[PDB]
């Protein structure tokens, strides 16, 4: 039903033409294992052939007569073989090819056109509801989809179970026993791959919940960068994130071994049910005598087809999600639940006006709970009069007329237009006898003969030039060059908007409407283009029907009637004098107002590099890979060695040679293979494991020592970094286990292979590589060509969908509805060139995929075709055939395995590019002198003069600018600023956070800007707003060891006792020892706060920093903590910025900073005496 | 390109006449009327008295109302406000507005600050 139906709906044609692709789905995917069926029969007379060739030993020529027939026979099949079903396999490729898009063309393409119908015509409730672009964002994303779900996959899905059901056909057919063997290593096999899913499944989360330590540590560190670096209590987190990494790192390697583990296993178990499949086989041959070996090597191709199941799954996959994005929102999608607005039918009033009556009118806006913004309404304007209407809290007016163009059915009673309900008329005849004219215009980027052509579809240029001549829109326009023809560019900013609207006047002009509805239209415009406009307006007043709202009363003098509201609520009616006259409303208003990352740069090589730097030694993982890789052809050599004297061997010595081979398979295989995989995926498993440590501890490290408006003000973020951490070392760990997989691939074809092909005839080898490189060229330029379709077709979709989500981004056009139709016409020429542009590819990736598969029948014809024939003319022999076999093999995990790899090595180049640059730092401040420490060195009276400072935003408005400060030892320095920075600001810079633009900033008197960086950050006594709480324990939180300083447990005792923090700890279990409960879940600000200030006066400053402490607080918290405050001061020098100026009565030194200029400075009660800025921050306190 | 001044603004104790007017040259003609403003530091903004470029009368705040008085220049655009009898309450800075049709405050002018006394 809807789930499928509907998704393949309509296409009476293309129905049939999908039945007719899928039927040849079916015979192409049945037409492989007959070409395996083929090599059966192709095996069975060669076999029968050479087991009486060897059988001789007496006669020679009598073999030179009976095998030469047979095999002059045989060559007489195969060329109708390697035909017969090539040009079948051609033929219905481009067929099932014409699936994958003359179906899906014409079905999308009405998808599209029905879509971008219905959107338009589901009007009001896109306005109403949901996300109004982020919505036709996915929408078309799934429509993308469905081109994936109908298409070939499809076909190929059909394809796959012609070989599969079809393959298992012929092998029960041709025995049973066989067939239940691999049948019971099909669960075997699907046993193995069972135990991949439990480990990898659970050694993610593992891993997880490893680095879910080092990324909260990353988290709140990173977010903490102020407050570490203030404290300088870099190392210690340097530490634990480095055993962090040490145990990630742990359980990386388990899960590699345990991961290497189970592909060898699955691998055993595979080549193991595979050498028992023909122990038994030949166990039918030697004594029994029942299969020549042709079902044996076709059973193997059942195993084939099985893998084409495999190759199912995703075509399903691509199907089913498809299916149930699609049909889900599909019932979005189509029809038109509409049944408020529609296009059509109603009723056509004749009477081309009709006196405005609004009768007892309840309403609500579609915000559901939103109370009703109108209440009631009784309003009736005589025609041919100006109504004007006004309010005070908004909207309320805007209501009315917005209900007049019927694009919100009122809940309760009607409006009426003439004596006639407004909801009889027509929709469309109703939206084109009301003209609207809003505050804020819009033009759609076109002439502005199209955007009046917008208002009337059939109009000449005449009129529009008796339109805007009335509009006296004349003027600008003339002397605007392309006059009429004028575009207007990138969206509508380009002119005046005066001129803006004035147009927009012009094109409700040409409308000609009867009733005209003008929404401050006047409001929010400069004065001398306002008074125009108005001329403009009043010019196309007078004459029409209309109703007007605006908050510009001197246009209101001379309408007929004024209506208040001032929240929507109806009160006075009537002429302004009449008004005034009552003193009501209107007298009182009119009287009393009077995330993304990866720069391109890349890395070139440095990789490599920098790894085998990092990368200590590491010979015998990939020595193992190259003794595997060369260790995977004689599988492919032995059993072409098993068959090979199978075919050609005489009946004595049969048993001994084909036991010893399966043997020999067994011990060279399952023995070794085993030992070698897990032995390298010991090697390179640590190794990535390794690189994994070191890399992100080298990274972090560069990170925590760098600070320099990467961290005081980035435009990055926290996310982004640990993303960083994540995916970069991810990435290069998957670039080595790349670099051994292709090194091991490598010598596993080329090395091993290349010694295979030399014992050739030579002339084989030429015909080989006249296949293998081409076939594979011709892979590439069909993946290159199928690139660039995409990219094109994007491009002209990308064009279409601009267009798109301009209307549909755009609601006002239901305003006028003019161009309901007229852009789904736009649409419907922009979409017609992708239809072609599809039926164009239906030729294009027909002919590719249709010839790659024309080369696979050709591959198989020269392979057989000359390994018959010229071969079988003189000393034909039964090596060098199989052996062509195992050099394809070897192109097949050849090309699988590099393909595979290779955009694991792209995207690791790009991340190890990004993490290369970032590690190069520039490393600055660490430590270093600058200075002795001499023992004379105190004080702590802190001087500013002549300061100004900017965050790095350059023009930000810089919020220091000539200023300048002093303060004396000992005592408390109040600050008090407007809101924002330079409170704060001053706060930072004394951090030296960053330094300042110009001027100079002293401490004991010596230069800031000279001064060693950590010991200015030795003594702070920074608090900010919302403490932030590392999570530890709170023993450990309350010390952060400052440089030598060790955890003190009197110190911190007398911390808590200064703190008034000691309540908590006196009491409760594992007291000072208790951690602070996940990311302290367990506190109040109140409780931080209190442990920030022990964090404070632990370090015993000479100087410290409050920002805004109090800011966030209640209660008795904010007593208990601003005592806390008071006592940890007057020993040392502070500086107060906070916001509560009940708490700033006791201070030094009060000072009023106006925007970066120092304005007033002094005692309270001076200040007092004083007037200003201060005066009024207290006046305001109230 | 508007701007509105003040003459007369100055000091003088309760019981006292003080005689003001605002100039007001610029471009409009719609409905641009002339008012006065008072305010003092911490303190809001109130407003004082304003007649209608219209024809109608004026506005007098429940404050100043029976004492202040407002004028024309009958050939020219200004406002004379003869300011009778200031109490100590008074003395604040007065600046004189100009209508907006929108009707909110955006025109504004030089000002003037008066001190009564006693």
């Amino acid at each position: 039903v809807s789930v499928l139906t509907m998704f393949r709906y309509a296409g009476w044609l293309d129905r049939l033409y999908m039945l007719v692709g899928t039927l040849a789905a079916i015979i192409h995917g049945v037409a492989l294992p007959l070409m395996m069926l083929i090599f059966g029969d192709m095996t069975d007379s060669f076999a029968s052939v050479g087991n009486v060739s060897k059988n001789s030993t007496n006669m020679s020529e009598a073999d030179k007569r009976a095998m030469f027939a047979k095999l002059e026979e045989e060559m007489t099949t195969y060329a109708y073989y390697y035909t017969g079903i090539g040009a079948g396999v051609l033929i219905v490729a481009y067929i099932q090819v014409s699936f994958w898009c003359l179906a899906a063309g014409r079905q999308i393409h009405k998808i599209r056109q029905k879509f971008f119908h219905a959107i338009m015509n589901q009007e009001i409730g896109w306005f109403d509801v949901h996300d109004v672009g982020e919505l036709n964002t996915r929408l078309t994303d799934d429509v993308s989809k469905i081109n994936e779900g109908i298409g070939d996959k499809i076909g190929m899905f059909f394809q796959a179970m012609a070989t599969f059901f079809g393959g298992f056909i012929i092998g029960f057919t041709r025995g049973w026993k066989l067939t239940l063997v691999i049948l019971a290593i099909s669960p075997v096999l699907g046993l193995s791959a069972g135990i991949w899913a439990k480990i990898l499944s659970s050694f993610t989360d593992k891993e997880l919940h490893a680095y879910a330590k080092a990324g909260a540590v990353a988290e709140e560190v990173l977010a903490a960068i102020r407050t570490v670096i203030a404290f300088g209590g870099q190392k210690k987190e340097l530490e634990r994130y480095n055993n962090n990494l040490e145990e990630a790192k742990r359980l990386g390697i388990k899960k590699a071994i345990t991961a290497n583990i189970s592909m060898g296993a699955a691998f055993l178990l595979i080549y193991a049910s595979y050498a028992l499949a023909f122990w038994y086989g030949t166990s039918l041959v030697i004594s029994k005598e029942y299969s020549i070996g042709q079902v044996l090597t076709v059973f193997f191709s059942v195993l084939i087809g099985a893998f084409s199941v495999g190759q199912a799954s995703p075509n399903i996959e691509a199907f089913a999600n498809a299916r149930g994005a699609a049909y889900e929102v599909f019932k979005i999608i189509d029809n038109k639940p509409s049944i408020d607005s529609f296009s059509k039918s109603g009723h056509k009033p004749d009477n081309i006006q009709g006196n405005l009556e609004f009768k007892n009118i309840h309403f609500s806006y579609p915000s559901r709970k939103e109370v009703q913004i109108l209440k009631g309404l009784n309003l009736k304007v005589k025609s041919g009069q100006t109504v004007a209407l006004v309010g005070n809290s908004g909207c309320g007016k805007s209501t009315t007329v917005q209900l007049m163009q019927r694009l919100y059915d009122p809940l309760d009673g009607m409006v009426s237009i003439d004596g006639q309900d407004i909801r009889t008329i027509n929709v469309r005849y109703l939206r084109e006898i009301i003209g609207v004219v809003s505050q804020e215009p819009v033009l759609f980027a076109t002439t502005i003969a199209e955007n009046i052509r917008y208002g009337r579809e059939d109009v000449t240029m005449d009129e529009i030039e008796k339109a805007v001549k009335e509009a006296n829109a004349y003027d600008f326009i003339m002397k605007l060059p392309h006059q009429f023809d004028t575009l207007v560019g990138e969206r509508g900013a380009q002119l005046s908007g005066g001129q803006k609207q004035r147009i927009a006047i012009a094109r409700a002009l040409v409308r000609n409407p009867k009733i005209l509805l003008l929404d401050e239209a006047t409001s929010a415009l400069d004065t001398e283009s306002e008074a125009v406009v108005q001329a403009a307006l009043d010019k196309a007043r007078e004459g029409r029907t209309t109703i007007v709202i605006a908050h510009r009363l001197s246009t209101v003098r001379n309408a007929d009637v004024i209506a208040g509201f001032d929240g929507g609520v109806i009160v006075e009616q009537g002429n302004h004098d009449e008004l005034m006259r009552e003193k009501g409303i209107y007298f009182k208003l009119v009287m009393t107002q009077t995330l993304d990352e990866d720069v391109p740069p890349a890395s070139f090589w440095r990789i490599l590099k920098l790894n085998s730097t990092e990368w200590p030694y590491f010979v015998v993982g990939i020595f193992c890979a190259i003794i595997n890789g060369g260790l995977q052809p004689a599988f492919s050599v032995i059993f072409s060695k098993v068959v090979g004297v199978f075919t050609n061997g005489g009946p004595p010595e049969t048993q001994r040679q084909n036991s010893n081979l399966f043997s020999l398979l067994f011990l060279i295989l399952g023995i070794i293979s085993f030992i070698t995989f897990f032995l390298q995926g010991f090697t390179f498993g640590k190794a990535g494991e390794i690189l994994t440590k070191r890399l992100r501890y080298m990274v972090f490290k560069s990170m925590l020592r760098q600070d320099v408006s990467w961290f005081d003000d980035p435009k990055n973020t926290t996310g982004a970094l640990t993303t960083r951490l994540a995916n970069d070392a991810a990435q290069v760990k998957g670039a080595t286990g790349s670099r051994l997989a292709v090194i091991f691939q490598n010598i596993a074809n080329l090395g091993t292979g290349i010694i295979i092909s030399l014992i050739y005839g030579w002339q084989l080898t030429l015909l080989l590589l006249a296949i293998v490189p081409i076939i594979a060229i011709a892979g590439v330029v069909e993946m290159k060509m199928l690139s660039g379709q995409a990219l094109k077709d994007k491009k002209e979709l990308e064009g279409s969908g601009k267009i798109a989500t301009e209307a549909i981004e755009n609601f006002r056009t239901v305003v006028s509805l003019t161009r309901e139709q007229k852009f789904e016409t736009m649409y419907a020429q922009s979409l017609q060139i992708p239809y072609r542009n599809a039926m164009k590819k239906a030729h294009v990736f027909g002919i590719t995929f249709s010839f790659t598969q024309a080369m696979m029948y050709f591959s198989y014809a020269a392979c057989f075709r000359f390994g018959a024939y010229l071969v079988t003319q003189q000393l034909m022999t039964f090596e060098n055939v199989l052996l062509v076999f195992s050099a394809i093999v070897f192109g097949a995990m050849a090309v699988g395995q590099v393909s595979s790899f290779a955009p694991d090595y792209a995207k690791a180049t790009v991340s190890a590019s990004h993490i290369i640059r970032i590690i190069e730092k520039t490393p600055e401040i660490d430590s270093y002198s600058t200075q002795g420490l001499k023992p004379n060195m105190l004080e702590g009276n802190v001087q500013f003069s002549g300061v100004v400072f900017n965050y790095p935003t350059r023009p930000s408005i810089p919020v220091l600018q000539g200023l300048s400060l002093e303060v004396k030892k000992g005592q408390t320095l109040a600050l008090v600023g407007s809101s924002g920075c330079g409170k704060s600001t001053v706060v930072q810079l004394l951090e030296r956070f960053y330094d300042p633009m110009a001027g100079s900033v002293f401490l004991d008197g010596k230069e800031i800007k000279q001064l060693n960086v950590q010991w200015l950050r030795a003594q702070l006594g920074i608090v900010s707003q919302e403490p932030i709480l590392f999570d530890c324990s709170i023993a450990e939180n309350i010390a952060y060891g400052d440089n030598s300083r060790v955890v003190s447990y009197e110190e911190i005792v007398r911390a808590a006792k200064e703190a008034n923090i000691h309540q908590f700890i006196d009491s409760l279990p594992d007291k000072y020892n208790t951690r602070v409960g996940d990311k302290g879940t367990q506190l109040s600000g109140g409780q931080k706060q209190r442990i920030a200030i022990a964090r404070a006066l632990v370090r015993q400053p000479h100087i410290l920093l409050l920002d805004e402490a109090t800011s966030a607080l209640d209660t008795e918290s904010e007593k208990v903590v601003q005592e806390a405050l008071d006592k940890a001061r007057e020993g040392r020098t502070c500086i107060v910025i906070a916001h509560r100026l009940s708490t700033i009565q006791n201070a030094d030194l009060i000072v009023v900073i106006q925007n970066g200029k120092v304005k007033e400075h002094g005692t309270h009660q001076q200040l007092l005496a004083q007037k200003g800025i201060y005066f009024s921050m207290v006046s305001v306190q109230a | 390109q508007v701007q509105l001044q003040e003459s007369g603004g100055g000091l003088v104790q309760a019981g006292g006449s003080l005689r003001l007017s605002c100039a007001a040259s610029g471009r409009t003609f719609n409905s641009a009327v002339m008012g006065w403003f008072r305010q003092a530091p911490g303190k809001e903004r109130q407003f004082v008295a304003t007649i209608d470029w219209s024809g109608e009368y004026t506005y007098y705040a429940d404050s100043v109302k029976g004492r202040f008085t407002i004028s024309r220049d009958n050939a020219k655009n200004t406002v004379y406000l003869q300011m009778t009898s200031l109490k100590p309450e008074d003395t604040a800075l007065y600046y004189c507005a100009a209508r907006l049709t929108l009707g909110q405050f955006d025109y504004w002018g030089q000002g003037t600050q008066v001190t009564v006394s006693s």
